[PDB]
């Protein structure tokens, strides 16, 4: 789960500069 | 193209989200299975 | 088009998550009941 | 739960196919 | 354009998504935690 | 939770009204 904790925000933090660039 | 790689992403978190609630689920049923043994 | 679509079945797979979560709650607040009364 | 697991890897299936054609 | 929006939206569904998951988990340690120790 | 219950309905509705106008 801190594992997990960790891909959830490294996907959300890269997901939210996408979207900001489109 | 970066609207491509946004649900790319978007279906990582996804799968993430598919795995966290599985593992939740054995774990629920589990403790149910336990309570009702008891 | 083809990305309206992923689009869309990601919407569907979302639904899915959220009928999961609402069944987990449920089920899990019916345990913290449980334990309680007991 | 066994009919959920069929349609989350349906959709899966599905989405992955897309991402491919676009 | 709506496309974007769509997405955007979709991603605020995946957080909510997310605290719900982290609730959950949380929930469900504190029980298997208090069986334990009982 | 009723929160949350909320908060999920209202951005499944403006996300369908989306894939609708797109
Ligand atoms: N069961
Ligand atoms: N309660
Ligand atoms: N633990």
């Amino acid at each position: 789960w801190e594992e997990w904790d960790k891909k959830i925000e490294e996907y959300t933090k890269k997901i939210e500069e996408l979207i900001k660039k489109s | 193209n970066n609207l491509l790689r946004a649900i790319e992403a978007q279906q990582h978190l996804l799968q993430l989200t598919v795995w966290g609630i599985k593992q939740l689920q054995a774990r629920i049923l589990a403790v149910e299975r336990y309570l009702k043994d008891q």
